[PDB]
């Protein structure tokens, strides 16, 4: 029902825009390390959210077997 | 040869009936099947009652109160209502079946009456029973309780309800100045009414006193109040006994109403199951009456008369039907349908399908179409989900409209039959408008390159950094190129990026409204040539042309000229375009920066024309009519319309800003909002930073699904549909049309 | 009362004060012509562009629950006019639009001064300017959209008793707006041959 | 100025209640009914109008001239619950004032019942409803006033009302209670005088005084008639019966006191114009009905004004009288003085 839906479409795309974004602090992708303001280190951010993105796809495999059935 | 009726209303036909009065009742059935015919008041002079065939619409509306007082006894009970085939009548598609008799009909109303006459006696034989109910109940649950209550005639005693029980004890006290001894007892359980239908709290109260003319000055004030005064004797033996008595009559009242309630119950599952089949069988008998109630009646011979609208396409298939309707009969009927030409105002009808209709819809509500007019529903397939993405223009929150309008669109078999809310119907009813919405912003998106706060960097960049600088220092890009497709890039995190957008997003509004408005003026012209009004022409249509395309084409065409010139090089200074477009008004043949040659001799041509096409505009038409109190009423509308048409045109090209504000608020928040929450996440390191970012990316996505795509994308909607209301559509749109309601059978809910 | 108190016990301080500094010999140190001088021109021309577009919104919102009030009363029985009635609302909301078209007009005017060229004819000259337009572009548009308020909340109640007699009003409610158009004249006259700051 | 202010609290109101003006019936709406036959054809008529089903819960035997008066006043006092529920402030002590002379009805009514012993249920059926209280049908208990007051009427809000009232005599009768009743007009008649002129502003303020005053003025003529019936009566005490704030007073009030007989009262109304021709010719109450009417008529030219609902209700129950009227004469199938009916919209 909705109360599962909702962690299902959340953490779907979480899974898609973490891991993009986690993808550039990598490369070293000038909008996201160019200024001073920004983080120093690249990639201890992207191995920072590799990880986060990892646990919204547990969310996202756990309800989509509770609205399945 | 079946016509299209988007970009103009359909042709219609104006029809005469001819029809006996044996067969009266059987044409009206078909008629009704079909769906297309829309009957003038003839009759319109004769008073409601004097109308002939009222009283045969007597007999009808009072079966029709007598099935809503059972479906009140129903609904009185947790019975549900049967629910029959609502399409073995027909499918909606004009197929024709044989209506019912004149017997039937008449049964009907003897069953009706039958039933009522039952039914009211059985629920007063039903609720009389229970008014003795809850009377003993009431003397019993106040014998339950023991002799403290009876501690400190010698008392009075009774129930009232909790909202009285203050009120009657404030005056006892002032009675009996202050001697007062009163105890109560509440109730938690409420005690329904059989009369007042409520749920009613009660307490139940004691008082005590001697003197005898002041109980029965007790005894009124409490029955004045509605309260039930009850004997009670003081021995706990007394009460035991009279307990025993009440305890023994209501277990025998148990009996006596579970009987009677059943053999009630049992007489309504007969009507709940043939209740809905009968209502509508009702109903259509009377439709028909009303329509034959509009139509002439000979008394010198049966032929009624009678008059309709008709669409010229779907005249073949009438006279088809009837020729079948008189086969299965078999009388020798002549031709009944005759067409008629007259002077009349006939009714507007567009086609629409399930992708205009949601449109459609939208401009129907500000006005139904003249005749044969320009519908204003055909631009509005594209204008108004293209201004919306000029606001609202992001990539991100677009492709989450696309998805969640695109969930409807698919399912739509699946959701149509199902059954929907009031909000959910709108936003089925417009699934289509915002699939383009969606797909609109995401070319928008793209062009001011934003998605999501963020750019995208496809292109190489037109602009070009130092080759060695250091920290902190401010620091200036050189040009090499021009970006293709969208704004630069480099743009992105620039402290001076807003004088460059502000700048760009408002020229883009003015032009964009020009042009908006032009095209919709331009419809006028369409109008004039069809229906062959020539005066209207050269006085309005180009008078009102020369003078804002004199002032305001003038603007965008030199807007689009300095964008095309390299000042810098050339050494020139650039002009600023508002004082170019003040000072030619208040001081003319002046100059401080020059645009191109001979500015001023043109300018003041421009001042020239307009001020020649206000009186040409205000004079030419009522001086035709003079020539061919009446001119007066050709003048004062024509004296408003030009001081509306000139201070019209700019409050309207000024109206147009709006696209460039609600374009910047939205960006701005979009960012704050990603600088606030997300930007922090990044900022952290271990098991605590890859918590954060965690629940901080759902507090982004929630505010961002709500803040930013529902509240305002609900603003923008509107907007835009402000746009085509209040300026497209006053450059063509007459209006005061009449609409288009045939007479066709439908399911009524009940 | 107290509130009137307080104006009554005001204007008896600066008699007071007033009479001293002059039987004293020393009512040159009440010098307004300093204050205009030393006051920075940066201040006048910043309450200006906000009290013009601020002053113009209050306008604007006051007319539209005049108008908006009475047309959902009225649309209870006539639910029709809520689209026809709505050009009411249309010319109250464009009073704050000529609010911030004077706004974009005048910020370019800011720039930033020299300190030794900030008290000059010409900057003092155009802080003065943009401080009587704003206030003009602001309290006369305050004042047309309250009345255009008025005027059609009587439409709303006219359109429904009659659909004709709706036309007849809007005479009253055009030339009602004429009032804002004059006021953004005036103030770009004003403005007109202010520069800015050097 | 008016509508400055008007609109924050009362806008929605205004709308509402000239919309339910709309609703009055017109002279030519009366006429359909005129010609009516029977009263199945009475209701058919009323549907085009805004009534509409009211009766559509009803048979054909059912109909009655009575039933009739019934269903189009309970139609009138949902609508002013309502509005008085969607009030606040100063709007909601008016209209609080408009119900106070309708429950000093019902207390001359319950009582005059009780010294003839009839049932309270008998007497609360003849009740107008506006002028409920909770503590009404308690006033059955008792015949001493000063019993009646300390237990009940001191929580009301007619306690402040029943000053110049404690002269009445051991037993309680007719022309007692009368007297009563005319004491507390006098006095609610001026507490809603200074209301309107201390909170209520202008140009409501000027209306009202204007309707007021004829509610005064329409009584002090009424009292004096009443009186020729009696034997005789005091002077002094007929002063303490006659409000004070109409165009009667303070000249003529003193002349209408002292009136022993119809010519003396003339002489006491031919100094006033507005007044002078009402005797002289034609049924008297018709002509306060016409007048009552155009007053009115005038209070709907203004605008944001709270005064429209004292004008409203006024035009609407005179319309429910002009109903009963024109149903008895179908019923009864006289029809000489069914053109009777009072219409100025
Ligand atoms: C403010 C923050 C919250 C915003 C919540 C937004 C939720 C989504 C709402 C749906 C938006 C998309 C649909 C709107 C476009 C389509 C409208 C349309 O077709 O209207 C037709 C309709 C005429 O036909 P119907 O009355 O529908 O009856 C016949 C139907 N066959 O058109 C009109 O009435 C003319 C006016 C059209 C524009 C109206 C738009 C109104 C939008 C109101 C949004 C309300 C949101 C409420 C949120 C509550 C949440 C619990
Ligand atoms: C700068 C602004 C640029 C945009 C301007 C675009 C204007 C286009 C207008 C087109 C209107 C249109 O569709 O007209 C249709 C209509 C046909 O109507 P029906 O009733 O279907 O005819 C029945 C018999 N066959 O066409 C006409 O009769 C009018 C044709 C007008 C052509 C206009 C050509 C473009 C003019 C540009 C001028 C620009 C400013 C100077
Ligand atoms: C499409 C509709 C266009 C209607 C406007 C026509 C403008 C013509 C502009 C033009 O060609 O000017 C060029 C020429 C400069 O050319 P060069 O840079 O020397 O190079 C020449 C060799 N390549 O322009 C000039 O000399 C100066 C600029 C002239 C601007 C004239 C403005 C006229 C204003 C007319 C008012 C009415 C506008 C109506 C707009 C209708 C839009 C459909
Ligand atoms: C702004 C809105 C953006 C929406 C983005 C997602 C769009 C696609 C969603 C989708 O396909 O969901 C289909 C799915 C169908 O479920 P039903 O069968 O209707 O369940 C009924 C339970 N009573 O519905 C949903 O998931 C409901 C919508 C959930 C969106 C949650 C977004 C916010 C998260 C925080
Ligand atoms: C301008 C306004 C733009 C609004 C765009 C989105 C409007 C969507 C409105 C709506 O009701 O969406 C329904 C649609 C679901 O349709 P289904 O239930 O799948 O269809 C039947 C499946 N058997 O909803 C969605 O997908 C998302 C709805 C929005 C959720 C917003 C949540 C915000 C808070 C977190
Ligand atoms: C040195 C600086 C001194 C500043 C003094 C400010 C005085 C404010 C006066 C004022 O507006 O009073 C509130 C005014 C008085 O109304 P009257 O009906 O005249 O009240 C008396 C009735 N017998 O009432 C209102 O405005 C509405 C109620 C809320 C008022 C809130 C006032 C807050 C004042 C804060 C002052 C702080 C100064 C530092
Ligand atoms: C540059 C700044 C200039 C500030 C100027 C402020 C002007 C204020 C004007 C106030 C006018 C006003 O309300 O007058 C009230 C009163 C009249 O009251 P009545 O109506 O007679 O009372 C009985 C009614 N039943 O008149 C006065 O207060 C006159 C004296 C006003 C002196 C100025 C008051 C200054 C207050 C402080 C401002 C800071
Ligand atoms: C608080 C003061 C209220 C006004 C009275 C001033 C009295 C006063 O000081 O008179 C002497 C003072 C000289 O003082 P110095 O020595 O120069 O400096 C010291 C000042 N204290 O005289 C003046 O300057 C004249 C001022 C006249 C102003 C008008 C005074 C009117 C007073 C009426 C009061 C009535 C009772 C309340
Ligand atoms: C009001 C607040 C400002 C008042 C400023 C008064 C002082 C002032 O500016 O004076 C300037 C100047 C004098 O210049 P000095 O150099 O001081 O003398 C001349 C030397 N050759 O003033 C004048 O020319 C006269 C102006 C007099 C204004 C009246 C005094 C101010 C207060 C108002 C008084 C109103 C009447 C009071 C009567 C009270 C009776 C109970
Ligand atoms: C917490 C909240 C606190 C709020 C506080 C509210 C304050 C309100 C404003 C008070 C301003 C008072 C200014 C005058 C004070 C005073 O007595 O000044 C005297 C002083 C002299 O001092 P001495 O020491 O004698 O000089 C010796 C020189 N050798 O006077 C001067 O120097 C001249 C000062 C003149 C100031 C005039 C300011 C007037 C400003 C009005 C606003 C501007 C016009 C606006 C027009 C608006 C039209 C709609
Ligand atoms: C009833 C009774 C009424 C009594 C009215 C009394 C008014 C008293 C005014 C006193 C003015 C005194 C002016 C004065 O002397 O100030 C000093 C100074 C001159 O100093 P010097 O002599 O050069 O100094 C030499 C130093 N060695 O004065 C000036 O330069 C300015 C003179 C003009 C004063 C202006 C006062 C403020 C006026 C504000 C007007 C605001 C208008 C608002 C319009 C609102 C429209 C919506
Ligand atoms: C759509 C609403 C728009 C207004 C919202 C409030 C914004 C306020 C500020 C806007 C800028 C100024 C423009 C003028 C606003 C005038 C507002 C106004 O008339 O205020 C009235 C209002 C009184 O209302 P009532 O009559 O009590 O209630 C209504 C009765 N039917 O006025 C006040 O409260 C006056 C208060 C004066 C305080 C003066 C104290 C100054 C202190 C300075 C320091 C010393």
């Amino acid at each position: 029902t909705g109360k599962a839906w909702c962690c299902t479409v959340l953490s779907a795309f979480g899974v898609v825009i973490l891991s993009v974004i986690a993808h550039l602090f990598n490369t070293n992708h000038e909008s996201f390390v160019g200024s001073i303001n920004d983080p120093e280190d690249g990639p201890a951010v992207a191995h920072t959210v590799y990880l986060a993105a990892l646990v919204y796809l547990v969310f996202f495999v756990f309800c989509g077997f509770q609205v399945y059935l | 040869e079946k016509e299209e009726a988007i970009f103009r209303s359909a042709e219609m036909a104006l029809v005469q009936f001819y029809i006996p009065q044996e067969i009266s009742r059987d044409s009206a059935y078909t008629l009704g099947q079909l769906g297309l015919v829309q009957f003038r008041d003839l009759n319109s002079k004769v008073r409601a009652f004097q109308r002939t065939f009222v009283n045969e619409i007597r007999r009808l509306d009072n079966v029709e109160r007598q099935y809503r007082y059972f479906y009140s006894l129903l609904k009185k009970h947790d019975i549900k209502l049967y629910e029959g085939d609502t399409d073995k009548y027909l499918d909606g598609s004009g197929e024709l079946y044989v209506p019912p008799s004149g017997s039937v009909i008449d049964d009907y109303v003897r069953n009706a009456s039958y039933l009522e006459e039952r039914l009211i006696q059985m629920e007063d034989a039903t609720d009389q029973i229970e008014v003795q109910k809850n009377d003993l109940e009431q003397y019993r649950f106040i014998l339950q309780s023991g002799d403290e209550f009876f501690l400190k005639v010698n008392y009075v005693t009774g129930v009232i309800a909790r909202d009285k029980v203050a009120t009657l004890e404030q005056i006892l006290w002032r009675v009996l100045r202050g001697n007062l001894f009163f105890k109560t007892v509440e109730i938690e359980q409420p005690v329904y009414d059989v009369k007042t239908r409520e749920y009613k709290h009660k307490n139940a109260f004691i008082v005590f006193s001697h003197g005898d003319l002041i109980i029965k000055r007790i005894r009124k004030i409490a029955e004045s109040l509605d309260a039930n005064l009850y004997d009670v004797d003081s021995s706990n033996e007394g009460r035991s006994q009279q307990l025993a008595k009440v305890n023994k009559n209501l277990s025998d009242l148990y009996t006596v109403l579970k009987t009677t309630s059943t053999t009630l119950e049992s007489e309504l599952y007969a009507i709940a199951k043939e209740l809905d089949s009968w209502f509508q069988d009702v109903t259509r008998e009377k439709a028909i009456f009303e329509i034959l109630n509009k139509s002439n009646y000979d008394t010198n011979r049966k032929i009624l008369i009678a008059e309709g609208w008709i669409p010229r396409d779907e005249l073949a298939t009438l006279q088809a039907r009837l020729g079948e309707m008189i086969a299965r009969l078999g009388i020798d009927v002549p031709s009944i349908i005759q067409v008629l030409d007259t002077n009349h105002t006939p009714p507007t009808f567009h086609r629409t399908n399930k992708f205009t209709a949601g449109f459609q819809s939208i401009c129907d509500c500000y006005g139904i179409a003249q005749y044969r007019e320009i519908n204003a529903g055909l631009p509005t397939i594209v204008t108004f989900p293209f201004m919306f993405a000029i606001m609202f223009g992001d990539m991100g929150h677009g492709f989450l409209m696309t998805l969640a309008a695109l969930s409807l669109v698919l399912n739509e078999k699946k959701i149509n039959k199902m059954k929907r809310g009031e909000i959910f119907d709108m936003a089925f009813t417009g699934r289509y408008i915002i699939l383009l919405m969606g797909v609109f912003s995401m070319y928008t998106g793209f062009l001011y390159n934003d998605i999501f706060s963020k750019t995208m960097t496809i292109f190489k960049s037109g602009w070009k950094w130092p080759d060695h600088w250091k920290k902190g220092e401010s620091i200036t890009a050189t040009s090499v190129g021009t970006y293709p497709i969208g704004l630069d890039w480099a743009w992105h995190g620039t402290e001076n990026a807003l004088l460059f957008s502000n700048s760009y997003k408002m020229k883009l509004s003015i032009l964009m409204g020009f042009i908006h408005m032009t095209y919709s003026y331009f419809f006028s012209l369409a109008n004039h040539l069809y229906f062959n009004s020539m005066i209207d022409i050269i006085g309005n249509f180009i008078p009102g042309l020369l003078f804002m395309q004199g002032i305001f084409g003038y603007l965008s065409v030199c807007i689009v000229y300095k964008w095309a010139v390299d000042w810098v090089k050339d050494g020139k200074p650039a002009p600023g375009l508002l004082n170019m477009l003040i000072n030619m008004f208040l001081s003319p043949g002046t100059i401080d920066d020059e645009l191109y040659p001979h500015q001023a001799k043109v300018q003041v041509f421009l001042l020239l024309m307009a001020l020649v096409c206000i009186p040409w505009l205000l004079l030419v038409k009522p001086l035709h009519f003079k020539f061919t109190e009446d001119f007066g009423d050709i003048m004062i509308h024509q004296v408003i319309h030009t001081i509306e048409f000139c201070l019209n045109c700019v409050s309207h090209t000024a109206s147009y800003l709006r696209l460039w504000a609600l374009s910047l608020a939205h960006a701005q928040l979009s960012s704050v909002l990603w600088t606030m929450t997300i930007q922090i996440a990044f900022g952290f390191r271990g098991f605590v930073g890859v918590f954060m970012t965690v629940a901080l990316f759902a507090m982004w996505f929630a505010l961002t699904c709500a803040v930013l795509v529902l509240m305002e994308g609900t603003s923008a909607m509107l907007h835009s549909l402000r746009l085509h209301w209040v300026e497209s559509m006053s450059k063509f749109f007459v209006g005061e049309g009449l609409p288009y309601e045939p007479f066709a059978f439908e399911y009524k809910d009940m | 009362s107290f509130s009137h108190f307080l104006y009554y016990l005001v204007l008896i301080v600066v008699i007071v004060y007033g009479l001293y500094k002059l039987f004293t010999g020393h009512g040159s140190d009440i010098n307004f012509g300093k204050f205009l001088l030393r006051t920075s021109p940066y201040m006048w021309a910043n309450l200006g562009i906000a009290l013009c577009v601020g002053l113009s919104v209050v306008g604007a919102a006051w007319g539209i629950f005049i108008t908006g009030s009475s047309m959902i009363g009225a649309g209870v029985r006539a639910p029709r006019i809520t689209t026809k009635n709505l050009i009411s609302i249309i010319f109250c909301e464009v009073v704050a639009i000529y609010g911030l078209i004077i706004a974009i007009v005048f910020s370019s005017k800011l720039t930033v001064a020299t300190a030794e060229n900030m008290y000059s004819k010409s900057n003092l000259y155009t802080g003065y300017s943009l401080f009587w337009a704003g206030i003009t572009v602001g309290a006369s548009n305050l004042i047309c959209g309250i009345a255009v308020g008025i005027t059609g909340a009587t439409a709303a109640i006219s359109d429904a008793a009659d659909s004709a007699l709706f036309v007849k009003i809007l005479v009253i409610e055009i030339f009602g707006s004429i009032l804002g158009l004059l006021g953004l004249i005036v103030g770009l006259l004003m403005a007109g041959k202010a520069s800015e700051f050097q | 100025m008016e509508g400055v202010y008007f609109n924050i609290d009362n806008g929605f109101i205004e709308g509402v209640v000239r919309g339910y003006r709309n609703g009055l019936l017109s002279n030519n709406q009366y006429i359909n009914l005129t010609q009516c036959d029977t009263l199945e054809d009475l209701k058919l008529q009323l549907s085009s109008t805004d009534y509409g089903n009211f009766l559509s819960s009803v048979s054909s035997e059912s109909l009655t001239t009575s039933l009739i008066q019934e269903y189009a006043s309970s139609k009138l006092y949902h609508e002013f619950n309502y509005i008085r529920d969607q009030s606040s402030g100063s709007t909601r002590k008016f209209m609080d004032y408009i119900t106070y002379g309708y429950m000093i009805d019902n207390v001359a009514l319950m009582i005059t019942g009780t010294i003839h012993d009839r049932d309270k249920g008998e007497i609360l059926q003849r009740c107008h409803p506006l002028g409920w209280f909770d503590t009404l049908p308690t006033l059955s208990v008792a015949t001493d006033l000063e019993s009646l007051y300390e237990t009940v009427l001191v929580d009301t809000p007619l306690a402040p009302y029943f000053k110049n009232c404690f002269d009445t005599a051991e037993e309680l009768d007719d022309m007692n209670i009368e007297i009563i009743r005319n004491k507390l007009y006098k006095a609610y008649l001026e507490d809603f005088y200074n209301f309107v002129t201390e909170e209520i502003p202008e140009p409501a303020k000027e209306c009202m005084q204007t309707l007021l005053g004829f509610e005064a003025d329409r009584r002090s003529i009424n009292i004096a008639l009443n009186s020729l019936q009696s034997s005789d009566i005091d002077p002094d005490l007929k002063s303490d019966l006659l409000p004070n704030i109409g165009k009667l007073y303070p000249l003529a009030t003193f002349h209408l006191a002292q009136a022993q007989d119809f010519e003396g009262v003339r002489a006491a109304l031919a100094n006033v114009y507005e007044y002078r021709g009402f005797l002289e010719t034609g049924n008297l109450e018709d002509h306060f009905y016409q007048l009552e009417m155009e007053l009115c008529r005038d209070a709907f030219t203004q605008q944001f004004a709270i005064s429209t609902v004292w004008a409203w209700m006024k035009s609407k129950e005179q319309e429910v009288r002009n109903i009963t009227w024109i149903a008895e004469c179908i019923a009864q199938n006289q029809r000489e003085r069914i053109n009777n009916y009072i219409s100025v919209y």
